[PDB]
């Protein structure tokens, strides 16, 4: 690290270092900065420059202790809705990142623990700042991220399907139709509740999802 | 290390968030309508405005 | 790896090896393996030149205060246990009351050997093996057992007249109190930090007096079982607490004469007013009987493990478990005589008794010593 | 005394108004001589304020406060194995750390917790000092210094009230031992009281199962010796006067399953009690019960102990669950690999009941899946109905893929060099993604080996593998032995069992091979193949596509698909040619592979790792000579070198190879020794008996974090490899290899390291039976 | 197809004969409830009907399976034991 030094000194060799993009030596600088003023004249926005440090720098736990500090450290801040979106932004970064994108894999049909809380963060964003500079954003990758837990349970659908566990088809179809209505996840799941009836001989209760097949085949 | 490694970000993807899920909701008959939201859906559709994605800046 | 194991404590072994006096062992004696690593109470009966000596392999045996000749001898390497033919392993002393040899062995047994040719005068098991020697007395076989009982057998069979504990040690914590018979009562020390008079009777508690700390929440001595037996010089009551605390105390109420509440004492005696200490170093120090007040001191025997401190030859005659022999001034505080008899060291104590002086080393056994 | 101003002296931490908030008077509230005292103590009651000094000027507060905080470091010093960090939760459960409030005071309740941690751990011999290093401003180091000497070992145990069975068996039958003779070890051991604890229990369920059933161990005391080692313990227990197993009085909700109970409590009525089988067969019902759905077999045993014959009676009271339990299931940790291939990896199904075994197993294919780190769940009973179970498979997902290297020095014999890598799990997937090959100047290699595992999901293993082998044997690669080597096989695992699986394939060999070298195998073959090729010449060449059918099968009872314990795998790997083939013939092959753990920890486990093979020809024509079997090298035989095992091919008086370096990678040639000879590296036999003894050991000195990673495991390999139809009136100052009697052997330790592309193994071998041609390199490392 | 093993199929939830002389019509869900619980898949926009439906395949030679749904009303009062064997 670097030692107890006025606090703009440690911060300004931050401040490079995060406009260098140099976050290692960023962290190296701003940890350091609180390791001797935590509560310091810029410990409050080193804590969103660490956030903006550690997630840059991949220390995505690091930049959740970070959000968590400052959550017991600031519970209200002009930067919470920053946080806010921080803490599911970096969930969204916790969920799936893969190397598998450049070769072209999907990973919505991998495991949303932290879609789920990145749809609580930006949610919590998005109605406690509900007109932050990250509520405009957060708002579209929630119904994106409704769509991330649509095609995994899409990818789950398709699984029972080919089971043929159709009781298991029913209820974790019906589980999307629980969820959303919106993406086209539903209206491909649609006839395979009504495949698991007639599959099951419920081709009456079939016929109730083929009106639905009717009424929302547009 | 000690050498020009070439990479050190880490981001989140892409704006495929901002390439948000379709439109395909109920339109079902009377007596098939039930409900479409359970679960953490809870998304106001707030755009009280500022920039989105890269062009959101975030310290 | 062994040459770089340890980070131990050192010790002040011995300066000031005298031989003004010259120190020598009468004969040597040995009665086989004793004591051994396995430490124990038990230690030979010194009178009519008679050595009761025994090895806790089973010898048992009366050797000669002449020759270390057999008086007599048996073995208790006997049919005893679980198994035919396993040793004596003995944990009481060996106590002769009468023509009975009683001795409180580590197999919860106690015995009674014909004390002209050792045989069986009389077996008992007992509940918990003797943590003190057994104190045979008004028919009565007075014993502070491992389980802080006090247990009374009978002397002539070893019918059990009573078994009551006094201060229960809570995992095996050593207070170790020699039950007292003083005054009709049963005058016991405490395994976690206490004193009592019990009825010599029957049990029954004239009083236990609190004293001092014992092991858990302050956390104290492990490295000896602290003599908390009480020296009932009539109205006062001497022992130590479970931590070496000294207290001088009432007989009848417990109530105190004086104490010393900062003790981590191991073995002590009462040499008049000059109260003679093992302290927990092994320091040594001349205490007074109205306060513990410091005749003299010495630190020259530090970290070893003495023995009782007895006089012998007119000096402060101390042994260790380094074998050595040492005559203190019974005066200020220095080394009159200084004998090597042994290495194998003693667990023992010191008799001081029939003219010689009687130890048994661990597995160096009985040595006769004079000067 | 209404204070004009107040002197926020020395506080470091507490602001200078946090530090006046904490004051019971405010600069402008009055001021009492009781409230300086007041603000004396509520400075003190911060816990950051060692010393504080209210003082006032007339009324103006004069506040000489001298701070605590914050510890700038700790650090620790004598440090030995005990490590530092539980020595830190002493002062973490203190409330002190790094960045902390320093009572200065506090030094030694700190060092009676750290001597009361040794005191926990059974040390005693130790001295703990904590030294304080000031920092600027106020601020503290805690240096920590540690004289810890050495813990206590078991010594003694003595046990009164027992008198049948005798201590010192107990001692060796409960972690008890001390006992290492000079002339005999047997490990060694060392005292800890939670040992002790579990000891009891043993005992506890020792006269239990006897039939000792009033058996109760009364107290225990372990002797406060006085070396602060020495244990010498004193046991009180009750015997237990035995009594016998008599009757079974099993009652409850017994679901309408009585009869299927009854099996269970099928007793022998008056045999000695043993309520360890008891405490097992209730478990049996828990299993059963839930082999029917019910996932809440509550299950009370109660033995009504008759002491009037010496007997047992056994009263059972059983409460089943429901069956629906198993509404739906969870999965958690599939964040990289494809669900569904997990998620068909099971047999408890959504939307029925509960088989109890069915989840296991499932998780058994997880367990023998081998990318898995850990296979959990978590049995989420969801609260409801009596069908509300959701189960929430939580699982942890392993590093997949692996390279392999040898070694060469490129871009100097031509930019050359060795290839081979493998995904095997492709982005999660699951795809098998082998390949392996080589590009060099003396021979070009590729291989693919591509395994849609679930083409269909039956477990339809669509494994392709293609291979090119581009050999020319550069010396002028057309006087030494070239061949291109070519060609496919698709095969497919098939569903026998859930634990067996049959395996086929297709044989498709395009080899085309010139320039060969003069000797017998090979020329001998070649006249079992109708040709009549020149012996004193390399003159000949040779196409084949030779047309086979492959098949297999597998048994898969064996624990981890990566790093097993117990069990056994069998996989049969045998071909056969087909009509239409260049040559007919066959070769059949099988490798042994058990795991029986010494350990019932399973810490040590023999791994009998055996290797079979015989392949012969399909009737005059015959089995092709690079078909022989052959063994060394790092395969599984090491110390030895690869092929330097089996027959051994005999040269010929031969001049041309058409050429050779001069001097140089002679084959009894016209750079001389032209004359039969024989080559030194193993042209290999017909049958294969080769095996290797595995004895899997954990290691005292790796921590777990990658001790887990690394299998040290001993072995003493043994074998020969020999051609069931090698002469001796061909090989007459030659030898004969068609009796198993050539029987190589050595023995050493294997080197197992997990990297992140997977395990890194390497080797010493010292081999001892050596015969003809068995070159060696006695290390090993492997990629 | 020409193979005859399969790892054969599962997933009962199903109501036994016992089950059906268990409840009536007119009985509520509840009054189901007590005795057979609940179904896993019941009428999510229609009327409760509690679906109990069994299945299981033997080895390429069919299916078998035993459906069993509990058409109540919207009161809960049950107005239709539908049970269906194989097909």
């Amino acid at each position: 690290e670097v030692p107890d030094n006025p606090p703009n000194e440690i911060y300004a060799t931050a401040q490079q270092k995060l406009q260098d993009g140099n976050w290692r030596q960023a962290i190296t600088q701003l940890e350091a900065l609180d390791n001797r003023y935590p509560f310091g004249p810029y410990s409050q926005q080193v804590q969103l420059d660490l956030i903006y440090a550690y997630y840059k720098n991949a220390d995505l736990p690091l930049a959740q202790a970070a959000i968590d500090r400052f959550i017991r450290l600031n519970p209200t801040h002009p930067n919470i809705d920053y946080v806010m979106y921080m803490r599911g932004l970096t969930n969204m970064a916790l969920d799936d990142s893969a190397l598998q994108g450049f070769f072209g894999v999907d990973r919505s049909d991998r495991d949303p623990q932290h879609a789920r809380a990145a749809f609580s963060d930006f949610s919590k964003l998005v109605r406690g700042y509900p007109n932050s500079q990250y509520t405009t954003d957060a708002t579209k990758r929630l119904v994106f991220l409704k769509d991330r837990l649509a095609k995994y349970e899409y990818s789950v659908a398709e699984y029972y399907t080919e089971r043929g566990a159709w009781v298991a088809v029913v209820n974790r179809v019906e589980g999307m139709l629980r969820d959303y209505p919106d993406t086209q996840a539903t209206r491909d799941a649609l006839p395979l509740m009504e495949n698991a009836y007639r599959q099951m001989q419920m081709n009456a209760q079939a016929e109730k999802v083929a009106k639905i097949i009717a009424a929302n085949s547009s | 290390c000690s050498s020009d490694s070439r990479y050190k970000r880490q981001v989140s993807g892409d704006e495929a968030y901002l390439e948000a899920a379709p439109l395909a909701e109920l339109h079902a008959p009377a007596g098939m309508i039930l409900p479409v939201t359970s679960g953490d859906y809870a998304i106001p559709v707030t755009n009280g405005s500022g920039a989105v994605g890269k062009a959101l800046d975030i310290r | 790896l062994f040459n770089s194991e340890e980070d131990v404590v050192k010790m002040s072994p011995l300066p000031t090896v005298e031989n003004q006096f010259t120190p020598t062992t009468a004969w040597s004696t040995s009665v086989g393996s004793g004591i051994g690593n396995f430490y124990s109470n038990l230690h030979p009966a010194l009178a009519d030149n008679v050595v009761y000596a025994a090895d806790r392999a089973g010898l048992v045996k009366a050797l000669n205060a002449d020759d270390g000749k057999e008086i007599w001898s048996v073995s208790l390497a006997e049919k005893d246990g679980w198994f035919s033919k396993e040793p004596a392993l003995l944990s009481g002393g060996v106590t002769v009351s009468g023509g009975h040899v009683y001795i409180g062995s580590e197999k919860a047994q106690v015995y009674a050997l014909n004390t002209s040719d050792g045989t069986v005068a009389w077996q008992t098991k007992v509940a918990g093996e003797a943590l003190s020697r057994p104190v045979v007395s008004d028919g009565l076989v007075l014993i502070h057992t491992s389980n802080g009982q006090l247990q009374a057998l009978n002397e002539a069979d070893g019918a059990v007249k009573w078994t009551v504990n006094l201060d229960m040690p809570s995992l095996s914590l050593r207070g170790e109190s020699a039950p007292t018979t003083a005054f009709g009562a049963a005058v016991v020390g405490g395994d976690n930090g206490r004193v009592s008079a019990v009825l010599m009777e029957q049990g029954q508690m004239i009083w236990q007096q609190r004293i001092s700390q014992a092991t858990g929440s302050t956390e104290i001595d492990r490295l000896s079982d602290v003599d908390t037996t009480p020296v009932v010089v009539n109205g006062v009551v001497f022992a130590l607490a479970y931590n070496g605390n000294l207290t001088a105390l009432d007989l009848r109420s417990g109530q105190i004469m004086w104490k010393r509440e900062l003790g981590s004492v191991n073995d002590f005696i009462v040499d008049g007013n000059r109260i003679y200490l093992v302290d927990q170093n092994d320091r040594v120090m001349a205490l007074t009987i109205d306060g513990g007040v410091t005749l003299w001191t010495q630190s020259d025997l530090l970290h070893r493990l003495l023995t009782s401190p007895v006089l012998y030859n007119g000096n402060l005659v101390v042994g260790d478990s380094e074998g050595y022999l040492h005559w203190i001034n019974v005066e200020d505080g220095r080394f009159v005589a200084q004998q090597k008899v042994d290495s194998s060291g003693f667990q023992t104590e010191p008799v001081a008794a029939d003219g010689k002086l009687l130890i048994q080393a661990k597995d160096g056994t009985v040595y006769s010593i004079t000067r | 005394f209404v204070v004009k101003d107040i002197h926020f002296e020395g506080l470091q931490r507490v602001a200078v108004g946090a530090a006046l908030l904490s004051m019971p008077v405010r600069t402008g509230d009055t001021v009492n001589d009781e409230d300086i005292s007041n603000t004396i103590r509520a400075l003190f009651a911060t816990g950051n304020f060692e010393d504080v000094r209210v003082l006032r000027d007339g009324d103006t507060l004069l506040v000489q406060v001298k701070e605590r905080p914050t510890i700038a470091s700790i650090t620790f010093s004598g440090n030995k194995s005990v490590k530092d960090d539980m020595l830190k939760q002493n002062l973490e459960a203190s409330g002190v750390r790094v960045g902390e409030s320093l009572d200065r005071t506090t030094i030694a309740d700190i060092e009676k917790g750290l001597e009361d941690f040794y005191y926990s751990v059974g040390k005693y011999s130790a001295s703990v000092k904590a030294v304080v290093t000031p920092l600027p401003r106020n601020r503290v180091d805690l240096k920590l210094v540690f004289q810890e000497g050495v813990s206590a070992e078991i010594q003694q145990i003595n046990i009164v009230g027992n008198h049948a069975f005798t201590t010192d068996e107990l001692i060796s039958h409960f972690q008890l031992r001390d006992e290492v003779p000079w002339w005999n070890v047997v490990g060694d051991r060392k005292y800890q009281k939670q040992k002790l604890a579990g000891d009891l229990e043993t005992l506890r369920s020792y006269y239990l199962d006897r039939g000792y059933a009033r058996f109760n161990i009364d107290s225990t005391q372990v002797s406060l010796t006085p070396d602060k080692k020495g244990i010498y313990v004193t046991v009180n227990i009750t015997e237990g006067d035995q009594y016998k197993l008599s009757g079974v009085e099993v009652s409850g909700n017994l679901a309408g399953h009585s009869a299927e109970i009854e099996q269970l409590t099928k007793i022998e009525p008056g045999e000695l009690y043993n309520g360890t089988k008891v405490t097992k067969m209730e478990d049996d019902i828990k299993k059963l019960l839930g082999r029917y759905g019910y996932a809440y077999p509550r299950v009370q045993s109660m033995p009504e102990i008759n002491d009037a014959d010496k007997t047992v009676k056994l009263r059972v009271n059983v409460d089943a669950g429901n069956r629906f339990y198993v509404r739906k299931i969870r999965f958690e940790g599939n964040d990289t690999s494809k669900d569904a291939v997990l998620r068909r990896e099971m047999r408890q199904m959504e939307g029925a009941w509960l088989g109890s075994d069915l989840v296991d197993q499932g998780k058994e294919r997880l367990n023998r899946l081998g990318f898995f780190e850990t296979v959990d769940t978590d049995t989420q009973r969801v609260p409801g109905s009596p069908d509300q179970v959701d189960v929430v498979y939580k699982v942890k997902e392993r590093n997949t893929g692996s390279f392999n290297f040898g070694i060469g020095y490129g871009t100097e014999s031509g930019v050359s060099f060795q290839a081979g890598v493998q995904q095997d799990n492709w982005l999660g997937t699951g795809y098998a993604v082998g390949i392996n090959g080589t590009k060099n100047d003396y021979q070009t290699y590729a291989e693919l080996s591509v395994t849609n595992p679930y083409f269909t999901v039956d477990g339809v293993s669509l494994g392709g593998r293609l291979f090119y082998n581009d050999f020319q044997a550069d010396d002028a690669d057309l006087s030494d032995y070239t061949n291109k080597s070519y060609g496919t096989d698709v095969t497919l695992g098939f569903p026998i069992n859930e634990y067996n699986s049959l395996r086929a394939g297709l044989g498709y060999v395009h080899n085309s091979l010139s320039n060969m070298q003069p000797q017998v195998a090979m020329w001998r073959y070649l006249y079992s193949m109708g040709e009549h090729p020149s012996t004193s010449d390399q003159d000949n060449s040779f196409k084949t596509d030779d047309f086979t059918f492959n098949y297999g099968w597998t048994y898969n009872k064996l624990d981890r698909g990566y790093f097993p314990t117990d069990g056994s795998r069998v996989n049969l790997t045998g071909k056969v040619t087909i009509p239409g083939s260049d040559n007919e013939y066959y070769k059949v092959t099988l490798d042994t592979a058990t795991y029986v753990p010494i350990d019932d920890d399973h810490k040590w486990v023999v791994l009998g790792r055996t290797r079979w093979g015989y392949g012969d020809g399909l009737g005059g024509k015959e089995m092709p000579f690079y078909e022989n079997f052959y063994a060394g090298g790092s395969s599984t035989v090491r110390g030895f070198q690869s092929n330097t095992i089996g027959p051994k091919a005999v040269y010929f008086p031969h001049q041309a190879s058409n050429y050779d370096p001069d001097y140089d990678y002679e084959c009894a040639t016209q750079d001389g020794a032209k004359d039969l000879c024989k080559s030194d590296d193993a042209v290999g036999g017909n049958a294969m008996a080769v095996a290797s003894l595995e004895f899997i050991t954990p290691t005292p000195f790796i921590s777990d974090k990658y001790a887990n990673s690394v299998r040290t495991s001993f072995f003493w390999d043994m074998g020969t490899v020999w051609d069931t139809n090698w002469d001796s009136s061909q090989y007459s100052g030659y030898p004969d290899y068609s009796d198993p009697s050539n029987i190589r052997m050595s023995a050493g330790i294997a080197l197992q390291w997990m990297s992140p592309l997977g395990p890194l193994v390497f080797s010493y071998a010292q081999p001892f039976k050596k015969y003809d041609g068995d070159k060696a390199e006695q290390f090993q490392f492997n990629i | 197809e020409r193979v005859v093993y399969r790892p054969d199929i599962n997933q009962g939830n199903y109501l036994t004969a016992n089950d059906v002389s268990k409840i009536r019509v007119g009985m509520t869900q509840q009054q189901v409830a007590y005795a057979l619980g609940t179904p896993l898949m019941s009428d999510p926009f229609g009327t409760n009907t509690w679906f109990y439906v069994f299945r299981q395949q033997p080895g390429h030679e069919g299916v078998t399976q035993q459906t069993l749904t509990l058409t109540f009303n919207s009161s809960g009062v049950l107005t239709n034991i539908d049970n269906k064997p194989a097909l």
